[PDB]
C-alpha cells in the first residue's frame, strides 16, 4: 500500500513549478458580484478587473500561508491551527 | 384649455374659470366674456410625467434590493389604477 506525506510533497513539487490559476472564474466572480451588491446597486464589471482581483487574493493567501507555516514549525509542529493564523495576523500587523 | 372651454360654451361670450391638468404642466386661466385674460393666468410645473417619475423614484427608494427592473409603462399602469 501507500504512505501519507510523500505524495503530499510530490504534488507540492507538481504544483511548485507550474504557475497556473488555481480557483475557478465563475464562483469567485459570483462572490465578487454579491460582495459589491450592498455598496452600489446594478453594478457591472469587466473581465480584467476580476482577474486582477483573483491575482491579488491568491497573492495575499500565499503570503499569509508560508508565514503561518513558519509560525507552525517554530512551535515544533507541522499541522496549522487557529492561533497560528491569529499570530500571523498579529505579527504582520493587520490589528 | 380655451378650445375645451369653447366646446362646452359654444356661444363664445361666457365667463368662467378653466383648470387644465396636462401632461407636463397645470394651468389656471380665468375667462371674462369669452376672452382669456392671459395677464392673470398661472402655471405650475407639474404634470402626469412628473407624477409617474415621482412614483418610480418612491418605489426605487422604498425597495433598494428589488431584483427586477420595472419600466415606465408598468409604473404608468400602477399610477392609473391605484391612485386617488
Amino acid at each position: 500500500r501507500y504512505k501519507p506525506g510523500t505524495v503530499a510533497l510530490r504534488e507540492i513539487r507538481r504544483f511548485q513549478k507550474s504557475t497556473e490559476l488555481l480557483i475557478r472564474k465563475l464562483p469567485f466572480q459570483r462572490l465578487v458580484r454579491e460582495i459589491a451588491q450592498d455598496f452600489k446597486t446594478d453594478l457591472r464589471f469587466q473581465s480584467s478587473a476580476i482577474g486582477a482581483l483573483q491575482e491579488s487574493v491568491e497573492a495575499y493567501l500565499v503570503s499569509l500561508f508560508e508565514d503561518t507555516n513558519l509560525a507552525a514549525i517554530h512551535a515544533k509542529r507541522v499541522t496549522i491551527q487557529k492561533k497560528d493564523i491569529k499570530l500571523a495576523r498579529r505579527l504582520r500587523g493587520e490589528r | 384649455s380655451l378650445f375645451s372651454f369653447y366646446n362646452y360654451n359654444p356661444s363664445g361670450n361666457k365667463t368662467g374659470l378653466v383648470i387644465s391638468c396636462g401632461h407636463e404642466d397645470t394651468n389656471v386661466i380665468p375667462v371674462v366674456d369669452g376672452a382669456g385674460i392671459l395677464t392673470d393666468a398661472k402655471r405650475i410645473n407639474w404634470g402626469g410625467h412628473q407624477a409617474v417619475d415621482y412614483l418610480n423614484d418612491l418605489m426605487a427608494l422604498k425597495y433598494p434590493y428589488f431584483p427586477t427592473k420595472m419600466s415606465y409603462l408598468q409604473y404608468e399602469t400602477m399610477y392609473k389604477d391605484y391612485c386617488y
